[PDB]
């Protein structure tokens, strides 16, 4: 899966 | 006597923390003298993250789009800047609780403690290290960028690290205060990966000297081996490689103990080799490479 | 993502500490409106640590023998009292830093965050339980008596606990805020033991529900276990019986990740058999036992 | 060996 901007 | 994970007093951070919000994204900011520094992606909409043009996104903001709120009083947004990935927004008041401070730029095997923040709310603090792969293994949720890790030596808080952003592992990556990220990656929701990790030698030798300072003592022998030797059996158990000066910054902790440093390294040789057999160090049964030999002296006295 | 033991922020108490000497023996206080609080064998010396009658200490001692110093401004003592285990000393200023602040004594299994503290100054945060034999398995050196655990919920700091003590095995033991000591231990440099301590283990099921939250499944079964059945399987390993009230309280987490208690009871027991087979969960090789359903929910969001 | 007050 992808990163998250959190 | 006893060794725990051990963060730093969190009181002088919990007074520069703030939140940030633009449209529908919130985040967290650092307010320090009459400026808050945050993550750029804040900016940011659900849409424009696979690839954003921060360049372009922020040309289409104004000061009034930032909306900044020191507890329950809204700080009135007098500028805007971007330095690399965050945002310095001026605001007309000075915060108040500013403590002396340093910008610093860690390094992979150092700590650090975290304030994790949602809403510009402190929730919680604890102990961190940068990895060698330049990742850290904290606790972050959505809403938790712009939480920021820090030292404290005397009275002056040293601000190494602002969180941005969870990794598709589980483990975090950001940025120091400056704005630069800590290794490879970049704030896109991309498929990102971190390279393959390693084990802080200096770090798990360390905590072997505190747990003898605490009485375990079952793993120590009576046999040394060299520099040389050792690095070899590292190498092989993906240990870092072991340096003469790793060997002076633990001389203190060897002279407390009475255990040369060659001397511990054959016992972790052993440990490699052998493992624990259902036995325990400081309450673990693995070997901890989070503790630097600093935080080692710091907690453990004489 | 991400799991850590995690202390609340400490910036409240850091502003209650302070640093009571008398005579040559200093520790820290505890500071709320006009009143000092601190472990009452500050008015010991070292020779009378054996079995000390601090009823009759005291009468020897006078407002002016106890020096309170809040940073390094004096605090005057203007009375002084002896409420259990722990002295009361008021002093004619009151902390403006006073907290909203209650004080309550906690259950064996409960958490909290200890701020320790060496000459009234903060040096770190850390996050302990309370054993099922009473003692606390902390981090404390000469000089911490008088440091305090606590929790924070809303705005209120609730002090549940004041360190006293190391026993001879390195653990802690200390009282409630009302001076009343945490098991069968005495302030006395006796000979004393702990009873044997027990697993938690509602909580190693709470943290099994935070592993799972956050990726960790290999331990996951098909199977499920009646109360009963698994209940005898905890007398053996050491393990603290399951109630009912223990499957409610874990309802929530239950219900989030579509685990059935009395399933995740079944991996237990299996953890429990065979051991973890070189694996890891959560980062540890060992089963967890000091966070509590209320921990995790705490930091694992939905 | 003792306890230690601290």
């Amino acid at each position: 899966n992808r990163a998250t901007l959190q | 006597s006893g060794f725990r994970k051990m963060a730093f007093p969190s009181g002088k951070v919990e007074g520069c923390m703030v939140q940030v919000t633009c449209g529908t994204t919130t985040l967290n900011g650092l307010w320090l003298d009459d400026v808050v520094y945050c993550p750029r992606h804040v900016i940011c909409t659900s849409e424009d993250m696979l690839n954003p043009n921060y360049e372009d996104l922020l040309i289409r903001k104004s000061n009034h789009n930032f909306l900044v709120q020191a507890g329950n009083v809204q700080l009135r947004v007098i500028g805007h800047s971007m330095q690399n990935c965050v945002l310095k927004l001026k605001v007309d008041t000075a915060n108040p609780k500013t403590p002396k401070y340093k910008f610093v730029r860690i390094q992979p095997g150092q700590t650090f403690s975290v304030l994790a923040c949602y809403n510009g709310s402190p929730s919680g603090v604890y102990q961190c290290a940068m990895r060698p792969n330049f990742t850290i293994k904290g606790s972050f949720l959505n809403g938790s960028a712009g939480s920021v890790g820090f030292n404290i030596d005397y009275d002056c808080v040293s601000f190494c690290y602002m969180h941005h952003m969870e990794l598709p592992t589980g483990v975090h990556a950001g940025t120091d205060l400056e704005g630069n990220f800590y290794g490879p990656f970049v704030d896109r929701q991309t498929a990102q990966a971190a390279g393959t990790d390693t084990t802080i030698t200096v770090n798990v030798l360390a905590w072997l000297y505190a747990a003898v300072i605490n009485g375990d003592r079952w793993f120590l022998n009576r046999f040394t081996t060299t520099l040389n030797d050792f690095n070899l059996v590292a190498m092989k158990y993906n240990y870092e490689p072991l340096t003469q000066d790793h060997v002076d910054i633990l001389g203190p902790l060897s002279a407390q103990t009475g255990i040369a440093v060659l001397d511990m390294c054959a016992s972790l040789k052993e440990l490699l080799q052998n493992g624990m057999n259902g036995r325990t160090i400081l309450g673990s049964a693995l070997l901890e490479d989070e503790f630097t030999p600093f935080d080692v002296v710091r907690q453990c006295s004489g």
